[PDB]
């Protein structure tokens, strides 16, 4: 039975999703156990227009494993323990010399400006996670569960593996960015160096 | 696929066709008009062209080099070294200076082979973006003879001014934020 | 030593080569030959150890008094494919015969179990189960 | 004055410490005996415009290391200390950065299967037994 | 239709809810019969 | 132990990597885990190369890319990736020669097979992600040999083309002489014929 | 001078056992990390197990359930989970404190991935001449925070409510 | 199999 | 043009005009530090993109087997022959089939569009 490859950043564009680019990316830990959970990097489409919206226009969201609502990326990183925005674009952004991919991390930075609290970002996870939460304590460590096991599984499940997981995800936006400014070419489907 | 190419058009045919006048789709995949010249129109492609500039839509972005929006604190400062020249002409007898001036600046370089493709016109542009924001925009619009067409655009003076007493500190988007947004509702709605 | 225009019959020779070493249906033995080898055992050694306690019985002082028993799995093994009859007398099972009665193929797997009790006596005692 | 503070006079004094990174085999070499003071000689030579550091092994514990440079600037590095006496204190900061290489490259290479199926010892696989259980 | 130069007789577009909104059910009717033999006639087949 | 490997030959891990030190280097992804950053790439993935070829670190169905645009090298142990053998070409001239046809003739009372060839270096398996990597020649003779240059580069050859067609195609007499559809049918003909 | 060919070679030694552990502290560049301001400073166990782990469990724990029915209340708060984890000081980051509050508060993680393959040792000038090499316990990134008003989670939750923020956000990080 | 305005 | 980030906070500044002195200052909302800005371009948006390839090229492409390379065209910089031949490789780069040939041969490292 033919499948696509676990534990690599694919990048498509979906013209019917608000997405105008959405970068996926299935992982698996070590196929040793647990089910391939998915955990996808988006960039909202400029077509919505607002005073603020096309002020913004392209805003990065991230779909997170159990987490019912779409959450701006810089929480995650912020939630993750990156709490200065130099160091999220540190991850993000391997280069501060291009200007054009700040240009496109400024929006999703503006959006997230009023969490600057890693415990609030986990709260905030958390509040929006599918599954209720009952006080802020316990959405906190709910949250805080889920970014450390269901979130990128490969990268790593324990062992204070924050540093590793926020430097794929970041590899997962720096890809997502490129294909949005066009200097990487969208991911084939077909490819069969993709389907094991 | 096995269309020709003397249509010059994408045209959808065959099954999906039948399956669009079948079911009365309300947005067909390929809706397409057939325009018909009346007289001379017809007869010389000059005037078919003016007659396909009149029917094609054409927006500031298609247009647009490139724009900017500086901090300039003094018009007759003139921060950008090129517009110093046909600003200190404008002035020289200032229009809506006794208002105010805002000292953000937006400036919008046009391709010129864009420009003359539409055969648009710096005048009618300005006239365009005048008429579309009313007073709340100022432009300033160099001469042909100008190897880089410019246009210089400021917010209201009068609301630079805020002509109120109060002056309510809402402070909504300040002024580069508003000069931003009205940046892109410019380029993709002008309709010029 | 390049083989100049002699390559028809080099090429066929290393495929002949190819074929002879492995058959047409290489992956799925292999991949079958992976999964009982190791996969199985991976599977055995990555589940947790059972962790059992009383809840509070006899309602005594209750200091940790209610034993613990852990379990650990072990050390996997398989043996050739068998087939026991209405008499219960084990015998191997050869593949006509399971087509002709209609038998499934297969083979009998055992795993060694740890079993150490912890009563709080000062004293664990660490039973082991071979091949359950 | 207190049990959290930490005692920054290696700070003060700007003490200059070196930072390595040397393979299991030298470590395990040293942690065999680990106790008689001595483990080999560290060997810097400069000249006008280079300088090279090699490390000599004991010939005691054989029965050259040349080391590798790399630049600190992008990182500030320092080391801290946690007494028994639960006093913390810092050495110093970290001046250089250098990696120990094996001098042997394929014979080298033989040691390092013997690791990896020293370390693929306690990995266990199924067994395949001839007699069913009874 | 209403720019200046273009023909309001002859000028004619491939959708049908724009011709019934425009111009009325019996042009609808013409224009549905020409795209269907347009469609049917490409290839060059022959329906009555 | 391509991880081991890998921090034995330079490979400086995520944690300890200086931020700004990242844009320069490749990133080599194992499995698809970053696991840390190249300086010098072109060594370490000849080191791996030549490893993989005596089959001493690597195993033979590892499978190393490197995209030189984008500065990232990725070495898969993933199960399920589908592989084919190719002949090795180095410079211009093809490593198989004429001893290891001959030792492979007398297969019988030589014991010399597949594995013995594919440890050698001669032959290599490459995954698709990989071949989009290899410049590859149909035919040795005719692409290797000198010509009017078209390609001088070629790093793998095919040991025959027509190994491209699966078991049921592979019985079709001339199948270039045939339409494509032809053979598609007799692909589904052939596995309800009687025998 | 002798500068230009100075060849210096030192004694290594490595003592069994040190009474002080070593270990690795390391501050981001781009921090600006500097000790002439730090007077003092607070190095101490994170107690972040308050907000998620312990004490959480106080009011209900001492609540007052007995005989029977203290029995079942602990059996059953067991069994519904899986026994909460409590307070194990050496497995938890480190929180730091430069000069009381008014200073900067960094924190440290240890690092993950271990060095299996790997060892680090810090040589130190001693009188003796000889090179000491002390092997690294643990490694420690230290990150900063910033000593500026935070927002309240419960204002944050209201304010991201408002997420189309059209006014200056400026003016309400100044409300704040 | 023909050409770009014939048939595959 | 370029993201300045605060020393106080490590966060971005945001553009603010002082009314007082008519001057531009880069002020995080976070922290109260304000820097005087340079620049004084605040957004610069080129809708033609006209950014020339020659910059984004890599030095290390020449090592491709599978790119072309010509020796017809010498290297400008060390007269080099040989020169691998690609195009734009790239996404949104509207319609141009310009060959960016790239210098064999090691460190040269020259990248040229003819
Ligand atoms: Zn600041
Ligand atoms: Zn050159």
């Amino acid at each position: 039975q033919e499948k696509m490859a676990t534990n690599t950043v694919y990048v498509f564009a979906k013209k019917d999703s608000k997405y105008a680019y959405t970068g996926e990316c299935r992982s698996c830990l070590e196929n040793s156990s647990r089910p391939t959970s998915t955990i996808w990097v988006s960039m909202l489409a400029r077509g919505g227009q607002g005073a603020k919206k096309s002020a913004i226009g392209q805003r990065i969201v991230a779909t997170l494993p159990y987490i019912k609502q779409e959450v701006p990326i810089i929480i995650v990183f912020r939630a993750l323990g990156f709490v200065s925005d130099r160091d999220i674009l540190e991850h993000i952004i391997y280069d501060f010399e291009d200007p054009e991919m700040m240009e496109m991390v400024k929006p999703s930075l503006d959006e997230a400006f009023v969490i600057q609290e890693q415990n609030v970002a986990l709260n905030f996870i958390g509040s929006r996670g599918a599954k209720p939460g009952v006080t802020k304590e316990k959405r906190i460590k709910y949250a805080k569960e889920v970014l450390q096991k269901e979130m990128l599984p490969h990268v790593g499940v324990s062992d204070f593996c924050e540093t590793k997981k926020a430097y794929f995800l970041g590899y997962m936006v720096h890809r997502l960015l490129l294909a949005a400014l066009g200097r990487r070419e969208l991911d084939d489907r077909d490819h069969y160096g993709n389907k094991r | 696929f096995h269309y020709a190419g003397v249509s010059a058009k994408n045209v959808t045919l065959g099954v999906p066709r039948l399956k669009e006048l079948i079911n009365i789709s309300k947005k067909p995949k390929t809706p397409s008009l057939t325009v018909f010249l009346l007289g001379q129109s017809a007869r010389d492609a000059e005037r078919a062209k003016d007659i396909l500039c009149r029917l094609e839509h054409t927006t500031l972005r298609k247009v647009t080099a490139n724009t900017a929006i500086y901090y300039d604190p003094n018009p007759q400062s003139t921060v950008v070294a090129e517009d110093q020249e046909w600003v200190n002409v404008y002035y020289e007898m200032p229009d809506f200076d006794v208002a105010r001036i805002s000292p953000w600046l937006l400036r919008v370089e046009l391709d010129r082979k864009h420009m003359t493709d539409r055969k648009l016109t710096m005048e009618q542009i300005a006239e365009k973006i005048n008429a579309g924001f009313g007073d709340d925009l100022n432009c300033i619009f160099n001469d042909d003879n100008a190897e880089k067409l410019v246009l210089r655009i400021r917010i209201m003076n009068s609301d630079e001014n805020k002509m109120q007493e109060e002056e309510e500190v809402v402070d909504k988007m300040d002024d580069d934020v508003f000069l931003r947004c009205i940046e892109s509702n410019m380029l993709t709605d002008m309709t010029l | 030593e390049i083989t100049p225009d002699l390559w028809q019959e080099a090429c066929w020779i290393v495929i002949s080569s190819y074929f002879d070493e492995k058959g047409l249906v290489r992956q799925q033995l292999d991949s079958f030959d992976e999964f009982i080898q190791m996969s199985v055992q991976r599977i055995v050694e990555d589940a947790p150890p059972i962790d059992l306690q009383a809840e509070a019985q006899h309602a005594s002082g209750e200091v940790e008094e209610p034993p613990r028993y852990l379990l650990k799995f072990e050390q996997i093994y398989l043996s050739k494919p068998t087939h026991w009859e209405r008499d219960g007398a084990p015998s191997p099972m050869m593949p006509n015969e399971a087509r002709l009665r209609n038998l499934t193929y297969s083979a009998p797997l055992y795993v060694d179990i740890t079993k150490t009790v912890i009563k709080e006596g000062e004293e664990q005692l660490q039973t082991q189960h071979q091949k359950t | 004055a207190e049990r959290g503070e930490l005692d920054l006079t290696g700070a003060k004094q700007n003490t200059g410490v070196w930072l390595v990174k040397v393979p299991k085999y030298l470590s395990q070499q040293w942690a065999k005996a680990s106790g008689r003071g001595e483990v080999g000689k560290l060997r810097i030579a400069k000249t006008q415009g280079r300088t090279e550091v090699s490390f000599t092994l004991n010939e005691d514990l054989a029965n050259e290391h040349p080391f590798v440079l790399q630049s600190v600037g992008g990182q500030t590095l320092t080391v801290f200390t946690e007494s028994s006496s639960d006093k913390l204190s810092l050495e110093g900061i970290v001046v250089q950065r250098a990696e120990c290489r094996p001098a042997a490259s394929e014979n080298y290479m033989r040691l390092k299967r013997l690791q990896i199926e020293e370390s693929s010892k306690p990995v266990r696989l199924s067994q395949q037994l001839d007699k069913v259980v009874t | 239709l209403s720019e200046k130069d273009v023909d309001p007789v002859r000028t004619t577009s491939n959708d049908i809810v724009e011709i019934f909104t425009v111009l009325g059910i019996e042009a609808v009717r013409k224009a549905l019969e020409r795209e269907l033999y347009h469609v049917i006639s490409f290839d060059g087949s022959y329906v009555n | 132990p391509i991880l081991e490997f890998l921090e034995e030959w330079s490979m400086e891990n995520l944690e300890e990597i200086s931020p700004a030190a990242i844009a320069d280097a490749t990133k080599i992804f194992v499995n698809g885990c970053w696991v840390g950053i190249h300086k010098d790439p072109e060594q370490l993935m000849n080191t791996l190369r030549k490893l993989r070829r005596q089959m001493d670190i690597i195993v033979s169905e590892v499978s190393m890319i490197r995209d030189i645009r984008e500065r990232e090298i990725r070495i898969y142990t993933d199960a399920g990736r589908i592989c084919r053998p190719l002949l090795i070409v180095e410079k211009q001239k093809l490593l198989l020669k004429k001893r290891h046809i001959d030792q492979l003739k007398e297969r019988e009372y030589n014991n010399y097979s597949w594995q013995d060839l594919v440890a050698s270096g001669v032959v290599e398996y490459i995954d698709t992600l990989e071949e989009e990597t290899v410049m590859l020649a149909m035919t040795p003779d005719d692409l290797q040999e000198k010509e009017v240059a078209y390609c001088s580069t070629y790093t793998h050859c095919e040991i025959h083309p027509s190994m491209i067609l699966g078991v049921c195609a592979s019985i079709i007499p001339f199948p270039d002489h045939n339409q494509s559809p032809r053979n598609t049918y007799q692909s589904a003909m052939g596995k309800q014929a009687m025998g | 001078g002798p500068s230009s060919q100075n060849v210096t070679e030192y004694v290594v030694r490595v003592p069994k056992n040190t009474t002080k552990k070593y270990n690795i502290m390391a501050f981001n560049a781009a921090d600006k990390v500097n000790f002439a301001t730090w007077n003092q400073a607070r190095l101490e166990r994170d107690l972040s197990n308050k907000k998620i782990y312990q004490e959480e469990e106080m009011p209900e724990s001492g609540a007052g359930s007995e005989f029977n029915r203290k029995l079942r209340e602990e059996a059953r708060r067991k069994k519904y989970g899986i026994v909460l984890k409590e307070f194990r000081p050496e497995d938890q980051p480190w929180l730091l404190r430069v000069n009381g509050k008014s200073g900067r508060k960094f924190k440290g993680i240890k690092k993950g991935g271990v060095t299996e393959n790997t060892s680090y040792y810090i040589f130190t000038q001693c009188p003796d001449g000889a090179f000491e090499a002390f092997p690294v316990h643990n490694w420690y990134n230290f990150t900063p925070l910033a000593r500026h008003r935070t927002l309240t989670a419960e204002e944050a939750e209201e304010e991201w409510e408002r997420r189309n923020k059209v006014l200056n956000h400026f003016s309400i990080m100044q409300q704040r | 199999i023909w050409g770009i305005g014939c048939n595959p | 043009v370029g993201i300045r980030f605060c020393q106080e906070c490590n966060n971005m500044l945001y553009p603010k005009e002082d009314k007082e002195n008519r001057i531009l200052l880069y002020a995080c909302r976070n922290c109260d530090y304000q820097q005087e800005a340079d620049n004084s371009c605040i957004y610069v948006n080129k809708i033609t993109h006209e950014v020339d390839e020659l910059t984004q090229i890599i030095a290390d492409v020449s090592q491709d087997p599978t790119l072309p390379r010509t020796e017809d065209h010498p290297c400008q910089k060390c007269g080099h022959k040989e020169a691998v031949f690609f195009q734009s490789h790239s996404a949104r780069a509207e319609d141009a089939m310009r060959l960016y040939y790239v210098c064999t041969a090691p460190h040269c490292g020259h990248r040229w569009t003819e």
